[PDB]
């Protein structure tokens, strides 16, 4: 089997560069051009180049102007992928692809000012079914986990994909359900700044 | 770039139903060799895209014979003779004749079709804890609609605030078909007090008079 193992993901400030390795096992390294494509945001793949491992021979999309520099270390397998004075039209899904015919899992890459940041979770009760949320705002890096219940509540809930602005995230989650009667209870985790924290959904006074 | 057209964009469809997804590029993609490098592939959502039809027919490895791909020069055709639950997700063209740089479709969403279900409307005013902390979020989710197609404003006293919503959307959801959103307004505590009726305003198919959530700041 052709695996393409990608390195872990990347948080850089505006102007750094990333370096981002793709180890590839169960073909011929030396036989196929390594190519590289990012996901932006918008979810459009965009290719960046291609890379020949046996001879070193490289070509780019002008896009780039330069700052993508692409080589290979034969020795382990592995191609490797430079991307210089990164701004935030770089935050994307890196992707390596042995001849165009298999994809590595992706690495993301981030760009951001934000060091670590704990989120801060709002217990969102209705108004003066019931729908019930919670808000996990203001955080860096991500991922985030949430529950209702510790999992209990599983049904009904919808748990939004993170989005960044002003180098932090923010993400919500709505449960639909009886209560006040019965306690309900947004679970969050951010394992980067070591939060886990609790929010009970109460009553509005 | 070698410019590679698509079409449609979205396309729902029934389990079971025929599927047909066109790409037409901006020059031929015959290369000199008589070789013609266009591929088509699948990105399952949250997945890596996997290459499904190569050099315009050339089934890969593991791609089942409900897939088809045909065309020339510049008119190419992907066919699903009977699509499966396995096979939503977006599909992309590409062209690797014209070298560098080798580019991509812009994808078709292959979606599965369901009835109309209008969005269940919810709006949050700012709890009690961010409000001591001197911000003000105010959350609308509109869940469980169908079709995708929605617009969504914020309402202050009645005047449109675009300044500082943020927006999020989850895929279709691969239980009900449906697709759900949130909308958060973040200002100050102290804007927030200088205003008293916050709305989160939608249209869609399902109704003609536009779905609105309100609530008065001060109950
Ligand atoms: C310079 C040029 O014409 N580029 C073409 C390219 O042409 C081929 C040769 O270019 C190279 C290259 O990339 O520079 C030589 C490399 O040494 C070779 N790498 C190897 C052997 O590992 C590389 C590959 O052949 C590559 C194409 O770039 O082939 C594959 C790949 O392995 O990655 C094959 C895969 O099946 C294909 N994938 C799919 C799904 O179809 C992929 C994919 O398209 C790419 O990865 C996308 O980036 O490509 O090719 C070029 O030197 C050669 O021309 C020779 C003449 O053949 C020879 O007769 C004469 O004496 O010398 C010439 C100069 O050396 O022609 C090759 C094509 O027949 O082809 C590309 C096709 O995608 C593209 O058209 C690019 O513009
Ligand atoms: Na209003």
């Amino acid at each position: 089997e052709v695996q393409l193992l990608q390195s872990g993901p990347e948080l850089e400030k505006p102007g750094a560069s990333v370096m981002i390795s793709c180890k590839a096992s169960g073909s011929s390294f030396t036989g196929y051009n390594m190519n590289w494509v990012r996901q932006n945001i918008g979810k459009s793949l965009e290719w960046i180049g291609a890379i020949d491992p046996y001879y070193g021979g490289t070509s780019y999309n002008q896009k780039f102007k330069g700052r993508a520099t692409l080589t290979v270390d034969k020795s382990s397998s592995t191609a490797y992928m430079h991307l210089k004075s990164l701004t935030s039209e770089d935050s994307a899904v890196y992707y390596c692809v042995s001849g165009m015919e298999y994809w590595g899992q992706g690495t993301s890459v981030t760009v951001s000012s934000a060091k670590t940041t704990a989120p801060s979770v709002y217990p969102l009760a209705p108004v003066c079914s019931v729908t019930l949320g919670c808000l996990v705002k203001g955080y860096f890096p991500e991922p985030v986990t949430l529950t209702w219940n510790s999992g209990s509540l599983s049904s009904g809930v919808h748990t939004f994909p993170a989005v960044l602005q002003s180098d932090l995230y923010t993400l919500s989650s709505s449960v639909t359900v009886t209560w006040p009667s019965q306690s309900i209870t947004c679970n969050v985790a951010h394992p980067a700044s070591s939060t886990k924290v609790d929010k009970k959904i109460e009553p509005r006074g | 770039d070698v410019v590679m057209t698509q079409t449609p964009l979205s396309l729902p469809v029934s389990l079971g139903d025929q599927a047909s997804i066109s790409c037409r590029s901006s020059q031929s993609l015959v290369h000199r060799n008589g070789n013609t490098y266009l591929h088509w592939y699948l990105q399952k959502p949250g997945q890596s895209p996997k290459l499904l039809i190569h050099k315009v027919s050339n089934r890969f490895s593991g791609v089942p014979d409900r897939f088809s791909g045909s065309g020339s020069g510049t008119d190419f055709t992907l066919k699903i003779s009977r699509v499966e639950a396995e096979d939503l997700g977006v599909y992309f063209c590409s062209q690797s004749t014209h070298v560098p740089p080798l580019t991509f479709g812009a994808g078709t969403k292959l979606e599965l079709k369901r009835a109309d279900a209008a969005p269940t409307v919810s709006i949050f005013p700012p709890s009690s804890e961010q409000l001591t902390s001197g911000g003000a979020s105010v959350v609308c989710f509109l869940n469980n609609f169908y079709p995708k197609d929605i617009n969504v404003k914020w309402k202050i006293d009645g005047s449109e605030r675009q300044n500082g919503v943020l927006n999020s959307w989850t895929d279709q959801d691969s239980k009900d078909s449906t697709y759900s959103m949130s909308s958060t307004l973040t200002l100050t505590k102290d804007e927030y007090e200088r205003h008293n009726s916050y709305t989160c305003e939608a249209t869609h198919k399902t109704s003609t008079s536009p779905i609105v959530k309100s609530f008065n700041r001060n109950e």
